[PDB]
């Protein structure tokens, strides 16, 4: 298929005063690699953040028309984005290309600003969001994704067990699919600093 | 759509608006140019420096290429349009037919967006005059000016702006053969005429050489207080 | 008071005044004409006299009032050709309220969509701003009658008695003294208290020929035009 | 002054002076009567000889718009016949979308906002042409509706547009056009014209009729020669 | 005069003047004089010149094989009016294959022509067509003007000194409807003689002749066989 | 106070076309003669500045291989009018196969020079001589500010125009040669000019049947000169 | 129609055209704003002029706008020509960042605002705009810069410029105080509340009377900064105590 | 047809745009408005006097809202007020539609002035005859705000537009402070707008609209008698 030209996968889950996201790292074409270092997660932000997956023209063109966007509403108004108000926004950038869409879908993950509280969502190629309270899963190996989160996720997580949780979460789900791996980024962030590690997968 | 013709004629057969645009051109402030017959020299003058700015900020000479170097004189704000509409159509000229643009190609172009811009509707014509100054393909230096009505001309020595009648007057009693014997003979011919125009006594001129293979090289205040040294020297001895 | 060319085209004088607007308010009076409504309790009545100077000419092709919608009439003031003009526009305007919103347009949002176009012309120095007025009557619901006066400046409101033409303020002066007394208002006094108004101002004591009335009523709201021997049944009924 | 220039300004009591410098157009134009009988419409054109070396029928002030209407005006000759097309193109336009011929109620109010828009900008000027429309349906009876360069229309019994107005409507009135039918009327409509425009400002002058009714069953053309010889059998018995 | 400026402008007593300037433009040009038989239609120009090695300024033109046209006024003008003339003969031919009727022509040219005089900021065409041709129905003269009105005519004549030339045709109009294309070419002839000074008139250089005929296609004559035509006139009493 | 550009005269004419014959009196004069051997055509070139380059301005410039062309009155708007005349002879070149004619080149300039208004903005202030050779043998011709060309035999435009064209009509006839109709308009210009004639103020160009457009140059111009 | 036509764009008889010099008289009066740099930073020291008791005192600044993530502007003139320019070239910077994936350079930010303001000076039949206003910023190139823009269209680079009332007055003032790279951003301030003591004729320097926002560069961050109505008051006074010491002792 | 495409507003030689300057002249003439914020809702109110008893005074409207939480008055005339309305209620939509968020106060004034200014440059205009007050609580603290015909605007704690407004800034200037509360900006505000108005201030003489946490409203005058009655 489209989604399938150069694989991906973004997962977030939501902790107690926090928020998680990983991606893989691998860039291919179809049976391919060409490399291991292939940003899919972009800041938007402090403590706000948002990851891309499907087509890779398509990461590279959202991600830099949702900035332009972001600047402006920014300067124009005096405070920061709220959370909810981005997803609103991605929504309208998708659905202009109501019949040209871009082949990619989002996942936003991050803290509202004055009351720390955490905030998920993901939406389709045209734009229909989802909020969620556990988790949400983008990319070409979404089964194996809900396996591990269904199975794994808890209700009330401190930082350190968020880790833990989304680390198996990734490190099982990509194993099991082809065209995604080589390597995974974690980015767990929280209303004092922010973490970002990289793990040991199988660069099989 | 803002139509409405700018420039009729007269009841005696002028262009108004084109000779109110004239002298525009005559309280610009002075820029002079010679060709020698391996480097070329042109420089402007009443450079007029406040010691609080950015000296190259205020530059008037500009490239268009490698080999075509631009003075102008009247009111910067038109000059910096045309030059940049000027490089867009020398650099879509190699894009084209390979070699790189000869000045008397580049001098068509600018004299015939100049003119047009006198024959439509809603629009003022420019209120510059250009310099252009290149040395070609197989080394032919030569030089043109443009009328701010859109007449290229060459020429052997000119000059424009404020005080150009006199200057003009001045290199006809001086612009001999031996004059362009050496380069650094023919720069004594354009620091000797821009001293008789406004004062510019080494602290408000800028001249710009070109030796017929490199870019343009400014030289600094220190060759024109060397200059200026000599240039005084043989007029202290002979009078 | 004047400065540039404030005198012939819609700009500002120096004292915040335009003069092309009140220029146009007087160009109503060349008509020599006299329109005079009046809201009542369960109904709303125009009336307005028509002059014909000639044998020659159809007296039926004559009439000032027209009908807007089903339910909607009004009566037009001021210079003929531009006020045939104006109500072309509002039977079509009422059209597009049926075909978007499915519904009968009520006659305030008609009378606001009007005043809006007429402000267009006092807001471009091209355009001549239309001089002449626009009076309208409907029945709405849950709001009884309602009249509606637009002029040529873009201004609007709601009233209970109007008097439009050559002869406004001393109509006015008599209907607010026949209104602050505060009488119940039947169908037969409404459209006494409005020939009366003209017919002590104009001073004629005309028969059943000159004058035409239009008169809407929360028992057929239908817009309608009332027929000559019925008007002289009103007529000699007034002079007891 | 500086008021009467553009169509776009009124004047400081209120009127514009474009389109009554316009109407005084019209009075440098002949003459044009037309009176509707019983049963159909007789126009009348009373056409000056300018010089011997024009041709007769040239240059005929005496239109011909549908199948049905008739047109026939007095102006600037240029402007008439270019009313004289949009009126033929809207007929044709109504036919093609609606599939039966156009009326006139509707059709001299088409017209009339076409000349109305005319009277608004400065781009533009007035037309210098005041005209006539009449016709005769079976399900409408006969027709008689007129323009003048502002855009004003109405019914009439009986009208005349040119130098002498109301020289000549002075004795369309002593006519009875109730009752007559259109064959005396033809003998009426040329007398009226031979009154009028005195030998000493012209030397000769032309006659030129037309006819619309059920005897021409619907159709507009002109009359037969034959029968206008008889009206100009009917011209020298004026003398007496 | 603050009236006078612009197409469209009243005047207070009701008379355009940039209409009535444009009529100036053609009563500077030379005159023409144009007239019909039953079957034929006969117009004659009269050309001039600048200096005398330069040549004439021809004025009938060609339209189709069975219209032709006579100029007076500035070319340019006329030169935009007779292309527009030439492609309103060709497509009726195109596509209804018959000639265009010439009554039905001109009806097409007072259309053209009275736009730019109701405009703003456009000015009159100054040109003074005459114009000869067959309909089914024999003959025509037609002129027209720059205020877009034009005029059926049988015989007209329009230029600079033009009056004198009409009085000759008032008087000798009974004889027109009768005469071959011999005598009625030198009746025409006849006419431009008496719109010049008294010493020079017809020294075949300066008049050319156009005829379209009930078995003749529009054919102009010009400077060499006018000769046949120019012979046989008599000397200008005096 | 302000007329439109497209305002009529009291006496019927125009203004700004009028005015457009006013600005060709300011030009450099030049002069053209038709022979039956061929079209010889001359111009000055007014030089102003000794330091002043003498080769980079011209007047006479070449439309097509069998025609010339010799411009006056301004100079900076003739050279659109010359761009558009070079296409138009290759579009009937690139159609038709053949040579448009010198008349008709003349005309599809001439329905171009009277095109200004306020839609789609000011009359051309050239006047043009064009000189060339086709199947009727050797033509001249003169267009105007105003649109109207006509076919001449010797013509004089520019400043010293009615001065010229006195002098020369007395010298024509209709059976020159090319070799003295050369000789016979410099004699004009020696006379009408400000400065000495040389081989420097002037130029020629001349067409003939056999061969193409030619234009003279330095070398052997001024052996007329010496001739005189 | 052409009657009521102004020609706004035509020349005059000699030479100069008057629509740009009555905007250029407009911008003499109505504001004062000015800046000066040396080193590592760059100030920008406005005057309010509304200092009426009944404000909010809110939008973080009055003259100052953010313009680039680390480039801002002060203006002068007319305020609502003001707020159409801000946000035009606000998104020049941010077009540029789509296209490039680079913030823009100082320079050539100046040099596409101020075509589009030459454009109206030169065809449409249009008013100009009556608003001149200052740059600074920081980039790669050349480090920190200072430019200004005039409602003719023509910029320049400068160390030191004001566009108030008495500017003549402040620049003759610059160019007698000053050095050229060594001073810093302490002496520099303490410049700034001399100059704009002498220019506004409301005496004492009342601390609610001006703006100051600084541009230093932090690693990754070119901090703009503007100083709050605390810290102006102290250094308003570290002026008043020298010239009463730098006064008696001469 | 087409337009003008030319500006009719030109810099006058001392530097001043004229026809600005006139339209605020306009303003000056206007019926009395006064507004007050007071540190939980703002409140407006403003002043209608009908020429004669016969006018409905219950059929048009001065104090309008735009959205749920934002109202508007003006001090001006009549018709050129209608305009910006239901440009500002369209302006209110498209950033609903985007952020799908009622749109905050100073967002809305940015845009509703940015008109204005775009509108006295453009070919063929003349410009706006009216000032605004617009008043709204967006994330707790309330906002004021008045922009004017040039397209500025500012911030005002309390301030007066149309006749006799400086008499009325001074009269507030001796009254307002930081700490009141919405139905004490009431009784200061009926009490300004009382020094220039006619003899008798009845219910429907004066038309009062406030804002609180709850969002916009506009009184009816049942209870602005209230509010009248154990007045001045």
């Amino acid at each position: 298929s489209i989604m399938s030209y150069n694989g991906g996968a973004v997962m977030a889950m939501k902790g107690k005063n926090c928020v998680a996201i990983a991606a893989d790292r691998r860039f291919g074409i179809q049976a391919q690699m060409v490399t291991t270092d292939f940003q899919k997660i972009f800041p938007m932000g402090d403590r706000l953040y948002i990851g891309l997956a499907g087509l890779a023209t398509d990461v590279q063109t959202v991600a830099q028309r949702l900035k332009f966007r972001l600047n402006l509403y920014e300067l124009k108004e005096g405070r920061q984005i709220k959370p909810y108000t981005l997803m609103s926004m991605v929504a309208n950038l998708l659905y202009e290309k109501r019949f040209g869409p871009y082949y990619t879908e989002p996942v936003i993950a991050g803290l509202d600003p004055k009351t720390f509280k955490p905030f998920i969502c993901s939406l389709d190629l045209i734009g229909c969001p989802m909020v969620t309270d556990d988790f949400v899963v983008s990319g070409t190996c979404a089964e194996q994704m809900y396996g591990m989160c269904e199975s794994l996720w808890e209700p009330n997580m401190d930082p350190d067990h968020l880790f833990e949780t989304i680390s198996q979460a990734m490190l099982n789900a990509v194993d099991r699919d082809a065209v995604s791996g080589m390597g995974v980024i974690v980015h767990i962030i929280e209303k004092d600093k922010i973490t970002t590690r990289t793990l040991k997968a199988r660069m099989d | 759509s803002y139509d409405r013709a700018i420039t009729v004629f007269s009841p005696d057969g002028h262009l108004f608006q084109v000779e109110y645009a004239q002298e525009a051109v005559k309280k610009g402030s002075t820029a002079v140019g010679v060709r020698g017959r391996d480097i070329v020299v042109l420089g402007v003058e009443k450079k007029s420096v406040a010691k609080l700015q950015d000296e190259r900020t205020v530059r008037k000479i500009c490239a268009l290429d490698d080999n075509v170097c631009m003075a102008f004189a009247g009111l910067t704000a038109d000059a910096r349009i045309v030059i940049n509409r000027a490089r867009v159509e020398c650099q879509s000229h190699r894009l084209t037919v390979e070699d790189p643009v000869t000045v008397e190609y580049i001098t068509r172009y600018i004299a015939s967006l100049k003119q047009r811009y006198t024959q439509s509707n809603g629009r003022r014509p420019f209120g510059i005059s250009a310099l252009i100054v290149g040395f070609d393909f197989d080394g032919t230096p030569r030089l043109y000016q443009t009328d701010p009505s859109g007449t290229y001309h060459a020429w052997k020595a000119n000059a424009i702006g404020r005080g150009a009648k006199s200057v003009r007057e001045f290199l006809e009693k001086n612009y001999t053969d031996e004059a362009i014997e050496t380069d650094d003979l023919t720069i004594k011919l354009v620091i000797k005429a821009l001293l008789e125009v406004v004062q510019s006594g080494g602290k408000n001129i800028e001249l710009a050489v070109m030796r017929r293979d490199q870019s343009l090289k400014i030289l600094n205040p220190e060759e024109i207080e060397k200059y200026v040294a000599e240039i005084e020297k043989e007029k202290e001895e002979n009078e | 008071s004047s400065a540039g060319f404030d005198r012939h085209i819609t700009i500002f004088s120096p004292e915040g005044r335009l003069y092309q607007v009140e220029y146009a308010f007087k160009a109503i009076n060349q008509g020599g004409l006299t329109s005079v409504a009046v809201r009542g309790k369960d109904c709303a009545v125009i009336v307005t006299q028509k002059k014909v100077p000639d044998k020659l000419l159809d007296s039926s092709t004559v009439t000032h009032l027209f009908k807007i919608t089903e339910n909607i009439g009004c009566v037009m003031t001021g210079m003929t050709a531009d006020s045939r003009s104006q109500v072309q526009r509002a039977r079509y305007e009422a059209a597009n309220w049926k075909y978007k919103y499915g519904y009968e347009i009520p006659v305030d949002m008609l009378c606001k969509r009007i005043a809006d176009i007429s402000q267009v012309y006092t807001q471009n120095a091209e355009m001549r701003p239309l001089g002449c007025c626009m009076i309208l009557i409907g029945i709405d619901e849950e709001q009884g009658p309602q009249v509606y006066k637009c002029d040529p400046a873009g201004y609007y409101c709601g009233f209970k008695a109007t008097a439009a033409g050559v002869k406004q303020t001393e109509s006015t002066s008599f209907l607010e003294k026949k209104v602050k007394k505060k009488f119940d208002w039947t169908f037969e006094q409404t459209v006494e208290t409005a020939i009366t108004c003209l017919s002590t101002v104009l001073s004629i004591d005309f028969k059943p020929s000159e004058i035409e009335v239009g008169v809407v009523t929360v028992e057929n709201p239908k817009f309608r035009i009332l027929t000559e021997a019925e008007i002289d049944a009103h007529l000699v009924a007034l002079a007891e | 002054t500086g008021y009467d220039l553009s169509a776009s300004t009124f004047s400081p009591d209120g009127r514009v002076f474009q389109v009554e410098y316009a109407m005084k157009a019209v009075e440098n134009s002949s003459t044009a009567i037309g009176i509707r009988c019983k049963d159909g419409v007789v126009f009348g054109v009373e056409k000056l000889v300018l010089s011997k070396l024009y041709e007769e029928g040239s240059n005929k002030r005496l239109f011909n718009v549908d199948r049905h209407v008739g047109m026939a005006v007095a102006g600037l000759l240029a402007d008439a016949r270019s009313l004289a097309d949009i009126a033929r193109e809207e007929a044709s336009n109504f036919r093609s979308n609606f599939g039966y011929n156009i009326p006139l109620k509707h059709l001299a109010d088409r017209v009339a906002m076409y000349v109305h828009a005319y009277t608004l900008y400065s781009a533009v000027r007035p037309f210098g042409c005041s005209f006539m429309l009449g016709s005769y349906s079976v399900n409408d009876g006969a027709q008689l509706y007129m323009i003048d360069p502002s855009g004003v229309s109405y019914g009439y019994w009986g009208c005349a547009i040119g130098k002498a107005r109301q020289a000549a409507k002075t004795e369309i009135e002593k006519l009875q056009m109730k009752e007559m039918t259109c064959r005396d009327i033809v003998k009426e409509v040329a007398k009226i014209i031979y009154i009028v425009h005195d030998e000493v400002k012209d030397k000769a002058f032309e006659l030129e009729l037309s006819w619309v009714g059920e005897l021409t069953n619907g159709r507009h053309e002109i009359v037969p020669k034959d029968i206008r010889e008889e009206a100009e059998k009917y011209a020298k018995e004026s003398l007496k | 005069n603050q009236y006078d400026n612009d197409v469209t402008v009243w005047s207070p007593q009701g008379r355009i003047h940039q209409i009535e300037y444009a009529m100036e433009a053609v009563k500077q040009g030379s005159a023409t004089v144009g007239l019909k038989s039953k079957t034929h239609a006969v117009l004659v120009a009269l050309k001039r010149a600048q200096s005398e090695l330069a040549a004439h300024q021809k004025k009938i033109l060609h339209v189709d094989n069975h219209i032709g046209i006579s100029i007076a006024g500035l070319t340019a003008d006329a030169r935009l009016l007779c292309n527009f003339m030439r492609q309103e003969c060709l497509d009726s031919r195109f596509v209804f294959d018959r000639p265009l009727p010439v009554s039905r022509l001109v009806s097409l040219i007072g259309s053209k022509t009275q736009i730019p005089t109701q405009r703003y900021g456009r000015r009159p065409y100054g040109v003074g067509l005459l114009i000869a041709g067959y309909d089914d129905m024999g003959p025509h003269i037609f002129q027209t003007c720059p205020s877009a009105n034009y005029f059926d005519c049988r015989a007209m004549s329009i230029g600079a000194r033009s009056q004198s030339a009409r009085t000759y045709l008032e008087r000798h109009m009974s004889e027109f409807m009768e005469c071959n294309l011999n005598e009625l070419v030198k009746h025409g002839l006849r006419a431009l003689r008496e719109t010049l000074p008294a010493e020079q008139d017809l020294t075949t250089k300066n008049v050319s002749i156009g005829i379209v005929g009930k078995d003749l296609e529009f054919t102009i004559y010009d400077d060499d066989d006018v000769s046949p035509f120019l012979e046989g006139l008599e000397e200008r009493p005096q | 106070y302000d007329r439109g550009v497209n305002t009529f005269s009291p006496e019927g004419r125009l203004f700004q076309v009028e005015y457009a014959i006013e600005a060709i009196k300011l030009g450099s004069t030049a002069i053209g003669i038709q022979t039956s051997e061929g079209v010889c055509l001359a111009v000055e070139k007014r030089i102003t500045s000794p330091l002043m380059e003498p080769s980079s301005i011209e007047k006479i410039v070449e439309i097509d291989a069998h025609i010339g062309c010799a411009m006056s009155g301004l100079i900076a708007d003739a050279k659109t009018l010359i761009d558009k005349a070079r296409v138009e002879t290759q579009n009937h070149w690139f159609t038709y196969n053949e040579t448009m004619t010198v008349e008709s080149v003349t005309q599809a300039v001439s329905n171009l020079a009277l095109q200004f208004g306020e839609e789609d903005s000011r009359p051309f202030g050239v006047a043009l001589l064009f000189g060339g050779v086709d199947e009727k043998g050797p033509q001249l011709f003169h267009m105007d500010p105003s649109g109207t060309f006509v076919q001449c035999d010797a013509r004089a435009i520019g400043s010293a125009s009615e001065g010229a064209q006195s002098s020369l009509q007395e010298v024509y006839h209709k059976s020159m040669t090319l070799k003295e109709a050369i000789k016979s308009s410099l004699i004009i210009l020696k006379q009408v000019m400000e400065e000495k004639l040389n081989a420097t103020n002037i130029e020629l160009a001349t067409v003939q049947p056999g061969q193409n457009f030619h234009m003279f140059t330095k070398e052997e111009l001024e052996e007329v000169i010496k001739d005189i | 129609s052409r009657r009521y036509d102004s020609r706004t764009t035509i020349f005059s008889p000699e030479g100069r055209l008057y629509q740009v010099e009555y905007a250029m008289e407009a911008i003499g009066h109505a504001g004062t704003c000015l800046g000066i740099l040396a080193n590592d930073g760059v100030l920008l020291a406005a005057e309010r002029r509304n200092i009426h008791k009944l404000l909010d005192e809110v939008f973080f600044s009055e003259k100052i706008y953010k313009l680039n993530e680390d480039m801002a502007c002060s203006v002068a003139g007319i305020t609502s020509d003001a707020n159409v320019l801000t946000n035009e070239l606000r998104l020049i910077a941010q077009r540029y960042l789509l296209q490039y994936q680079e913030p823009i350079p100082c320079e050539q930010l100046v040099t596409a605002l101020c075509d589009i303001k030459q454009a109206y000076t030169q065809f449409g039949g249009k008013r100009p705009f009556g608003v001149s206003l200052l740059y600074i910023g920081w980039d790669k190139h050349y480090g920190f810069q200072l430019y200004q823009s005039d409602p003719s269209g023509n910029y320049g680079g400068w160390k030191a410029t004001c566009i108030g009332n008495n500017s003549a007055a402040a620049v003759s003032m610059l160019k007698q105080d000053y050095k050229e790279g060594e001073m810093t951003l302490k002496s520099a301030l303490a410049l700034a509340i001399k100059v704009l003591n002498k220019t506004m004729d409301v005496s004492k320097l009342s601390a609610e009377k001006v703006e100051i926002a600084t541009l230093t560069r932090e690693n990754g961050k070119t901090v703009i900064r503007v100083l709050k109505q605390k810290e102006v008051e102290q250094l308003i006074k570290k002026h008043e105590e020298e010239e009463a010491k730098a006064e008696r002792e001469k | 047809e087409r337009g003008y495409s030319f500006s009719l507003t030109t810099f006058s030689p001392s530097g001043k745009l004229v026809q600005i300057e006139y339209a605020l002249a306009a303003v000056a003439g206007g019926a009395p408005s006064v507004g007050i914020k007071a540190a939980n809702g703002v409140v407006l109110a403003t002043e209608k006097k009908q020429k004669s008893i016969l006018y409905d005074e219950r059929s048009v409207h001065k104090v309008e809202p735009i959205t749920k939480h934002i109202g508007l008055v003006y001090s001006g005339m009549g018709p050129d007020y209608r305009v910006l309305v239901h440009r500002a209620r369209k302006l209110a939509q498209q950033y609903y539609l985007v952020y799908q968020e009622p749109i905050p106060t100073a967002q809305l004034v940015q845009r509703v002035a940015s008109v204005m200014q775009e509108y006295t440059q453009s070919g063929g205009v003349r410009p706006f005859g009216v000032s605004l007050l617009i008043c709204g609580w967006n994330e707790g603290r309330p906002y004021l705000f008045q922009s004017d015909p040039s397209g500025a605007y500012f911030a005002w704690k309390a301030t007066a537009m149309g006749k006799n407004y400086v008499n009325g800034k001074t009269f507030l200037e001796k009254r307002y402070n930081e700490d009141l509360e919405l139905e004490d900006a009431i009784h200061t505000a009926i009490l300004t707008l009382k020094e220039s108005f006619e003899g008798q201030m009845t219910e429907d003489n004066i038309e009062v609209g406030i804002c609180n946490e709850a969002g916009f409203r506009r009184l009816t005058p049942t209870e602005v008698k209230d509010y009248l009655a154990a007045i001045a």
